[PDB]
RNA sequence: AUAGGUUUGGUCCUAGCCUUUCUAUUAGCUCUUAGUAAGAUUACACAUGCAAGCAUCCCCGUUCCAGUGAGUUCACCCUCUAAAUC
């Protein structure tokens, strides 16, 4: 099917800072095999999008190509999860702040 | 003694007492959960205590917390096909979803069980492995043959002075 | 061994390699035991490979294959 | 001459009584832990060196099979297995000659030890398949022939042997017809 | 109609083998482990004891009586070209792990250019130098012979030797059979008949004396302690099996 | 990573000494024909081709 | 150090010193240029028959003779060996007896 | 490894000391030596008689019908034991030497015929 | 007929499906060809030194 | 341990080894000691075993001398017990002196 | 680590060093006979002799074995797929 490996992937975006791709820093959970705690090791992807959609800050998903179509250009930011701000509570599905409803429900 | 506070979640036996693992077509499971709520204290513990087990049994799929950035706590699943699994856990304990992902995503024990099976046959008994994959580097390993000539002297039908 | 290039000594640079004798009594029934033993043998590699092949179609669009692909599909949704 | 005449007897119980027989003997080595591999000789053909192990002191008491009281004293009672050399402390030499003599009289069935009770090697008991059962055999070797006709010499016509003798003219060899079947 | 392994006549043999729940889990002599600690109320006692009497019965299952051999020797290939050319006895064995133990294919060749078919007393050896398991000299051990088991039963050791053969000699052969009956037997001369209550008492003990017509020897017993119905219904168990 | 130029190149000289002077069906199939040996090889023939 | 502590540094890390004589070989040879005599530390009092040796790599150390007498002269061959002796404040390395041009000691 | 010619051969190893020698069937490739890695470990191979007669031999044969499902060649020797197995037919250099002691047993009867 | 094993373990299988069908266990021949060992080859699989 | 009466123990002392703080500190744990009789009475509940020669087997070690609370207790699992280092780590078992598993005289 | 010795006039604590155990090479002194394992230290220089041939010639193969540890993150998993054997 596909030629680069992590298939599917949710991150954040650092730097948007190039024209029509943005940088996603991810984080893994791994094991110290001796301290025996997990630690968030991260990791920079490249992401592709065509509309600009993300500004620099937002939780982006992105999936995988077939083929790598750059040297480090890796994904495609097939759908965009938490905007900065403007977030959707996904489930009961209206703006809100941190914690605080901003359009309330019963509405 | 040791160093955390619950620190037996750190012992390589605990994080084996987690149950739910993956299917094949999850590839990243992502929480979120608040922290200072009083009706969610279950996607706190689990967060907390459960999901260190969860990334020792299928060590691949992607693991993201966030922490304020919803009122109500969620998990929500990314599977390889393309759909988002939305499991929400506000008002449960950390101990319902650790049910509630092994009943829906958690693989079944029939498909385990079957997936022991065939981790066996390739460490297959009659093989002749270095003392580390298998038994008996020699057949004089078992008994009734004539045995390895370190161990015993062997007969005068041998060559060299024969 | 030779590496391409080593003088390849005395030792054999003439030694007349003469052949050990023919049986033809036996030789005329041991090319008819090859033909008789390479040809029963081919018939036993194309027993295998099509044995192979079917372990093959049996697992990727097989009977009970397509029907635990049904399966799971149905017990997702 | 022949013992476990000893082990009950006058000179056993003015010496030792309940205990063990290696009571006293505890060995002399150099600083702290012990060394793992115990002197193998205890004896050495014509006379004994230094201290003495604790089946080498006494030289009546010898070690067998049927000793059953004496081997019982080197195996723990609640936990089956054989003492390491270094805790009895006896020469290694004797300690070969008590790791087959427990095992030896474990094998003659005259001292108690566990056996687990096991699960069996199948759990289907049938026995009607064609290895186990009887098997339907060749119609040709009902018949008295083998399997194959080509193993017998078919011995060709003149016309193929003669073939070579234009092919191989200068080297050929003498021979005899069709082999002669069985052996004395 | 005889048929050990019908249901209800398990039912019986089961009951008249015992409970008596400390003689059957004895501590074993092995390397211990140090004592784990529990703490468990009367209500959550009761579901440990039943816990243990519910998995104090699945020990009590095993085995049949099955069945004493046929000698299988046929042979499937016999060549009148080797005979005598090439010697020293090739014995062949399939081996994978999905094909179940005696649907297995174990070949002898021999000097004579024959292909035997590998005598019961081989097949099993043949697995046991080749699948190992627990206990299991492949051979037969020291102890079996009739003068190294006599003295054996001086020591009250008859489980002892009914947990031996289990390991060494498959319940359809004959060399179980015939040191099985060896016990047996020596078991009612001097009727020492306590010894044998919980372990393999459903069948190894009655079922061979039911066949064999010497279950007076075994009556005694329950009158000895009380044993009140387990006295008559077996003694109904005679009419309907004979 | 090591780019390996001079490797390539006198791959492709090695070919180029080779596509453009291959030598012919000739001078290798010449057999002096006394001593059964041949320019260019000097192996002699086997026992059933004397 | 707490636990996000221990993760950033991780195992313990430690060389080995490889001692007197060089780099942590058995023996050494080498050829006497001089013997002299050297004075002991404060408790010790004596006069102890040390020489001085180029090894083989060509490094003059101080070396230490044992046994009663010494022969060894100006060109001879040694045999080092690396035990510091104790009471001379920097001598690390010995001769063995008995061996390439020193031979044993005059037993009586 | 990327070899030169190389094709999965069902070959024999040694893994004996001197004067004990041991045969062990394997599936490996062609230029991989004899006391090197393997791709599928198979049956076994005694060579010396033991206890009451018996020079044993193994056969892990539901996967060498796999592996020679696949396209593997053997060798010579090894072709001697799966034929005189009965899993295959009876190798006819076999059958020559088979043959050829018949010969010196076609020789040995008259030598003792001749004599007395 | 097949080698005497093969010939001894197909028709126990089919007595353990359940079908008798005691008909001996024959393989093709005609389907595989005989060409003798001097049959030519083909030029472009070889190679000129 | 031979003169008080006790025939089998594991023990390691760490930190300091001063021949008279240990025992001062040896008959200092071993007199606060919970006997199971005691363990009863503080909880009022039945005490038993799980041996490994054994089976599953409840076998009953001590009872209170009268009542008995019938509440199940609060099972809360895996504790918040200050579990020490030296011990969890030999339960994994990876690492290894030259040191421990060695064969000495008979105490 | 079941641990022990050593700071001081002495005690206690922190502490390093060393001892006790095991393995591997060299060195000393010393050594009866069999069996199996194992056996340049040096990517330093090499006298010599042997180590790739087979075969109705063509091809194939000497690109493998065997060796050494100079160098060094080209060894494991996935995708795509080329030579090779069926
Ligand atoms: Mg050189
Ligand atoms: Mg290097
Ligand atoms: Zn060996």
């Amino acid at each position: 099917r596909s030629s680069v490996h992590a298939r599917w992937i949710v991150g954040k975006v650092i730097g948007t800072k190039m024209q029509k791709t943005a940088k996603v820093r991810v984080t893994r959970l791994v094991l110290d095999p001796y301290l025996l705690k997990y630690f968030n090791k991260r990791k920079t992807y490249f992401a592709h999008d065509a509309l600009q959609q993300c500004t620099v800050g937002d939780i982006v998903l992105l999936r995988a190509l077939p083929v790598p179509r750059a040297k480090h250009v890796k994904h495609e930011l097939a759908e965009i999860v938490f905007k900065v701000g403007k977030v959707i509570d996904p489930v009961t599905g209206k703006p809100c702040a941190g914690t605080t409803y901003l359009e309330s429900p019963l509405s | 003694p040791m160093k955390g506070r619950f620190p037996i979640r750190r012992t390589l036996q605990y994080l084996s007492q987690g149950n739910v693992v993956f299917k094949d077509s999850v590839k990243v499971m992502t929480v979120n959960y608040n922290t200072h709520g009083e009706l969610g204290e279950g996607a706190r513990k689990f967060v907390f205590f459960n999901i260190p087990q969860i990334q020792y049994k299928n060590p691949w799929v992607q693991i993201m917390m966030f922490k304020n950035m919803t009122p109500s706590p969620f998990l929500r699943f990314y599977l390889d096909s393309g759909e988002q699994v939305l499991v929400d856990v506000e008002t449960k304990s950390n101990k319902e979803i650790m049910e509630h992902i092994r009943k829906i995503l958690g693989k079944n024990e029939e498909t385990l069980r079957e997936e022991e099976e065939e981790k066996k046959q390739l460490s297959h008994p009659a093989n002749f492995g270095p003392r580390k994959y298998c038994l008996r580097e020699c057949i004089c390993e078992v008994e009734g043959q004539v045995p390895c000539p370190s161990l015993v002297p062997l007969p005068k039908e041998m060559r060299g002075k024969y | 061994r030779k590496t391409r290039h080593d003088p390849l000594a005395k030792s054999k640079i003439e030694r007349v390699n003469m052949p050990p004798a023919v049986d033809p009594a036996e030789f005329f029934v041991l090319m008819e035991r090859y033909q008789h033993y390479r040809q029963t043998v081919r018939a036993l590699r194309m027993e295998f490979v099509s044995e192979v092949q079917r372990k093959v179609h049996e697992a990727r669009a097989g009977v009970l294959a397509e029907r635990k692909a049904l399966k799971d599909a149905a017990e997702h949704r | 001459d022949e013992p476990w005449k000893y082990l009950e007897s006058e000179e056993y119980q003015e010496r030792y009584g309940s205990r063990p027989v290696w009571a006293d003997y505890r060995r002399n080595h150099k600083g702290g832990v012990p060394p793992q591999r115990t002197r193998k000789t205890c004896i050495r053909r014509n006379k004994v060196v230094g201290n003495p192990c604790p089946i080498c002191r006494d030289h009546k008491l010898h070690v067998d099979f049927r000793n059953v009281k004496l081997l019982e004293q080197f195996v723990c009672a609640h936990t089956g297995i054989i003492f390491y050399a270094p805790y009895t402390g006896v020469c290694v030499k004797q300690h070969k000659r008590l790791t087959q003599a427990i095992q030896k009289a474990r094998d003659h069935g005259l001292l108690i030890y566990h056996i687990p009770q096991v699960e069996p090697r199948d759990l289907d008991f049938s026995t009607s398949h064609g290895a186990v059962s009887a098997t339907p055999p060749a119609p040709t070797l009902v018949s008295g022939d083998p399997w194959y006709p080509w193993y017998n010499w078919k011995q060709p016509p003149e016309r193929e042997l003669s073939r070579l003798r234009r092919l191989y003219q200068g080297h050929l060899q003498e021979e005899s017809g069709p082999p002669p079947e069985s052996m004395p | 109609k005889p048929t050990f392994m019908d249901e209800e006549v398990q039912s019986i043999l089961t009951k008249m083998t015992g409970l008596n729940l400390q003689k059957t889990f004895k501590p074993a002599i092995q390397e211990l482990k140090p004592p784990t600690y529990k703490l468990m109320t009367q209500a959550q006692l009761e579901e440990a004891t039943r816990q243990a009497v519910e998995a104090a019965k699945v020990r009590l299952k095993m085995p049949p009586v099955l069945e004493e051999r046929v000698p299988i020797n046929d042979v499937l290939a016999e060549d009148k070209i080797l005979e005598g050319t090439e010697t020293t006895k090739y014995v062949f064995t399939d081996i994978s792990y999905s094909i179940p133990h005696r649907e297995r294919f174990i070949v002898v060749r021999e000097p004579s250019g024959t292909l035997r078919k590998a005598s019961w007393e081989e097949r099993d050896r043949m697995i046991q130098v080749y699948f190992p398991k627990e206990g299991r000299k492949i051979l037969t051990p020291i102890i079996f012979k009739e003068e190294n088991l006599r003295t054996m039963y001086s020591q009250d050791r008859h489980v002892d030797v009914l947990n031996l053969c289990f390991a060494q000699f498959e319940p359809d052969s004959t060399e179980y059979i015939k040191v099985h009956h060896k016990t047996y037997e020596d078991i009612d001369k001097r009727g020492k008949y306590d010894l044998l209550r919980s372990t393999r008492y459903f069948g190894g003990m009655v079922w061979y004396f039911v066949n064999n017509k010497k279950i007076d020897g075994l009556l005694i017993d329950q009158i000895q302690r009380d044993l009140i119905d387990d006295a008559t219904n077996l003694v109904q168990l005679y009419h309907v099996l004979h | 990573v090591r780019p390996r130029l001079i490797a390539e190149l006198a791959r492709r000289v090695r070919a180029l000494r080779e596509q453009l002077n291959r030598p012919r069906d000739s001078q290798l199939y010449a057999v002096d024909y006394e001593t059964l040996t041949r320019p260019f090889s000097g192996r002699r023939l086997p026992v059933r081709a004397w | 150090a707490t636990l996000n502590q221990m993760h950033r540094l991780g195992p313990p890390k430690r060389p080995p010193r490889k001692l007197g004589p060089t780099e942590g070989r058995p023996q050494l040879k080498g050829v006497v240029l001089c013997t002299f005599t050297r004075k002991p530390k404060k408790p010790n009092s004596a006069n102890r028959k040390c020489c001085r040796v180029r090894l083989s790599t060509g490094r003059e150390a101080v070396c230490f003779i044992p046994g009663e007498g010494h022969t060894l002269q100006e060109h001879q061959i040694v045999l080092v060996e690396g035990g510091r002796t104790q009471d001379l404040p920097g001598v690390k390395l010995t001769v063995v007896r008995g061996k390439y041009d020193c031979g044993h000691v005059q037993k009586k | 490894k990327a070899y030169r010619g190389g094709h999965l051969t069902i070959r024999l190893a040694l893994g004996g000391c001197t004067n004990r020698p041991f045969y062990r069937i394997v599936a490996a490739h062609n230029k991989c030596p004899r006391d090197g890695r393997f791709v599928e470990q198979l049956g076994s191979y005694d060579p010396l008689p033991n206890s009451h007669g018996e020079k044993l031999v193994a056969l892990n044969l539901d996967r060498i019908r796999h592996w020679i499902g696949c396209g593997a060649h053997l060798s010579k020797p090894m072709e001697k034991l799966l034929g005189l197995a009965g899993f295959f037919p009876l190798h006819p250099m076999m059958i020559t030497n088979a043959e050829r002691l018949r010969r010196k047993r076609a020789r040995e009867v008259l030598l003792a015929s001749q004599k007395t | 007929p097949y080698p005497p094993l093969l010939r001894a373990m197909i028709i126990a299988e089919r007595q353990k499906n359940g079908d008798t069908s005691t008909e001996e266990p024959m393989l093709n021949v005609q389907r595989i060809r005989m060409e003798p060992w001097d049959y030519p080859a083909k030029q472009e699989d070889k190679g000129r030194a | 341990c031979r003169l008080i009466g006790i025939k089998d123990m594991y023990a390691k002392v760490s930190g300091s080894i001063n021949m008279l703080s240990l025992t001062q500190g040896l008959f200092r744990g071993l007199s606060r000691q919970e006997t199971h009789q005691q363990l009863a009475d503080k909880k009022g509940l039945h005490v038993v075993e799980i041996r490994e020669e054994c089976g599953p087997l409840p076998i009953v070690v001590a009872s209170p001398r009268g009542p008995l609370r019938k509440d199940p207790e609060p099972e809360d699992e895996v504790p918040d017990v200050k579990l020490d280092w030296e011990d969890v780590k030999t339960a994994q078992g990876m690492k290894r002196s030259v040191w421990s598993n060695l064969k000495r005289a008979a105490t």
